[PDB]
């Protein structure tokens, strides 16, 4: 549920979407999703399309995203726990 | 403190060079803020100094309290005409 | 009103969108808006997106833009006086 | 006068040389018709052989119509073999 | 009537809808109309929405559009006179 | 009178490359063929001598009465092995 | 035609839509259609708009398209034969 | 075998460098798999070495990936760090 709370945060914060995008390729994001999200001009808008492409309540996809965040920058997880 | 740092800091990061930028990237990488690849992306950005700075500043966007602080403290050991108090 | 009058010039006259960007980022442009304007290919298109963020009724944002123009290029500003 | 000065001598200014270019951008910063930023980008990022010209040609869009006179007068400091100079 | 005589041609011939838009913004086009025309991806369709906003008897806007066309390309303006 | 010279030689310009490409488009700027803005738009596209060429080719919609041709004369001043065919 | 059979593959596979677009110009479609196809962000969506312009009953244009496919990517076509 | 090559991973192919990527694109051009356009598109548009590599990964040539044993065999020619060589 942490994720949903930073579903809002990260859409306005993270700037490394293209790398996280990897963590979901085929796992959760097919090429139709992938290209669409990549085509967006801003990192905020890239995340906006991305999170509308993961409407699954499945914890797996959320957990994969978190692991991606942990392996990408490793900072936002503490910064959003506050 | 934290929110004040960044708006005032785009404000003053326009007064700088490449000696500074080069060193900045080394510490921001080693302080685990971002990967080799983003450091590579900023270095291979088709600009010289200026847009590369706005790029580092796009790394302070997700930045938390300590993430701004590591940058500002790195600024501290030089002539901070940036007015870093 | 001067800037609103001459925006048709300015959209296609002043080049240094990035300098102008700084002041507006502080006052009016949020980070997502900053990225949006930056993603546009041409200085004319960059300004076009900028003026779409600028509220027409706001003197303050207009005035900040003018000051930005003066402190970026006041020699365009002198050619506008002429 | 100013409008004419840009209207032509562009393919002709495209056949110019680093000697003049190097001196020119230094003085354009000094005369403040050119900003620090754009000159800083153009010298490295743009092509050396040619895009060097297209850089000052990015002043052709009124970054100084009075600067057209400043440019031509700087051209007068050396061999103004181009027409209108 | 110059426009009503060539409407089909110039809808599909001129590329710089956005440039033409600048003059219109100043005189006739409000910001809403500007954004509307810009939101069309393809230049022929972008012009189609432009001319759908201006198919009335207002001669001032029509007349200023001609001068805009003369200042736009200076090539198609002669080529359509011929 | 010139449309067909490219209507049937379109894909041929998908082989035209090099800094001849920039040059091809900076003559059209001098004449009223391309605006400064359109010249800027073509240059800000990021293909190597491919989409560039298709952008200029998007500027052939104008009856090239003296436009389509001004391109052809620039093609003539270059070794047009495609024209030679 | 195989192409009609395998169009679902094609929309998701062929990553040089722009080259194919070149061949289909003066020979098949009207350039308004060129710009239209080019507009949408993804290669899958670009192909989707392309096939919506291309009549299935027009066998002639389909042959030229196949030759274009053979000359464009030149490996996918043989993998589609397999 | 081909299917596994089509998936494998990206993060593992992402952990590469220059002096392999350059040689990969050379062979992919010469093996007629991608034309000049994709070579130009990868080398010009996709600047970020990673972005470049994700672009070659978009040259997985979807169900054209019998050519991707040209890629795998080039990986075999050099130091393979991947578990799925």
């Amino acid at each position: 549920h942490f994720i949903d709370q930073h579903r809002a945060a990260l859409i306005a914060r993270v700037t490394n979407v293209e790398w996280l995008l990897d963590a979901l390729y085929g796992k959760v994001l097919t090429d139709e999703q992938y290209q669409a999200v990549r085509a967006e001009p801003t990192n905020p808008s890239k995340m906006r399309k991305l999170f509308s492409f993961t409407p699954a309540g499945n914890w797996t996809c959320k957990d994969l995203l978190l692991q991606a965040l942990r392996e990408s920058q490793s900072y936002l997880v503490e910064d959003l726990e506050r | 403190a934290d929110k004040v740092l960044k708006e005032k800091r785009k404000l003053f990061i326009r007064s700088m060079g490449e000696w500074t930028i080069n060193g900045l990237l080394d510490e921001l990488l080693q302080t685990r803020v971002l990967n080799k690849e983003e450091m590579e992306k900023v270095k291979r950005e088709n600009a010289t100094v200026m847009d590369k700075t706005r790029a580092l500043i796009d790394s302070v966007i997700p930045k938390g309290a300590q993430a701004c602080q590591i940058c500002i403290t790195y600024i501290c050991e030089e002539d901070s005409y940036l007015a870093g108090t």
